[PDB]
């Protein structure tokens, strides 16, 4: 790593297929109750005007 | 008459008022009076009629 001109920081990474350890935290998705959809009909529709 | 009958719609109809926040240096009193008046109506209805 440090063979070339200015030298160079050493890493390591695992391939794909294997790590196998690192740490593994279980994360709950959590987002509030209640999502509800409503269909709003335009009060005034025209034929140049929606509103 | 050349009219009867007749139909009338309203639709949602906004309010339109404005607020005006005042200067932080200038202080507005904590308790303040305004004049107000009151209309009250008494209808009496009276015969025979006149013509």
């Amino acid at each position: 790593m440090s063979n070339s001109a200015i030298p160079l920081n050493v890493v390591a990474v695992q391939e794909p297929r294997l790590e196998l350890n690192n740490e593994r935290t279980w994360v709950v998705v959590k987002g509030g109750q209640q999502v509800t959809y409503y269909p709003f009909p335009s009060t005034s529709f025209s034929s140049n005007q929606f509103n | 008459s050349t009219i009867g009958s007749m139909n009338i719609s309203f639709q949602q109809p906004s309010m339109y008022l404005g607020f005006v926040t005042p200067r932080l240096n200038i202080p507005i009193p904590p308790r303040i009076t305004y004049p107000y008046f009151k209309l009250s109506r008494y209808t009496t209805q009276f015969q025979n009629t006149l013509a």
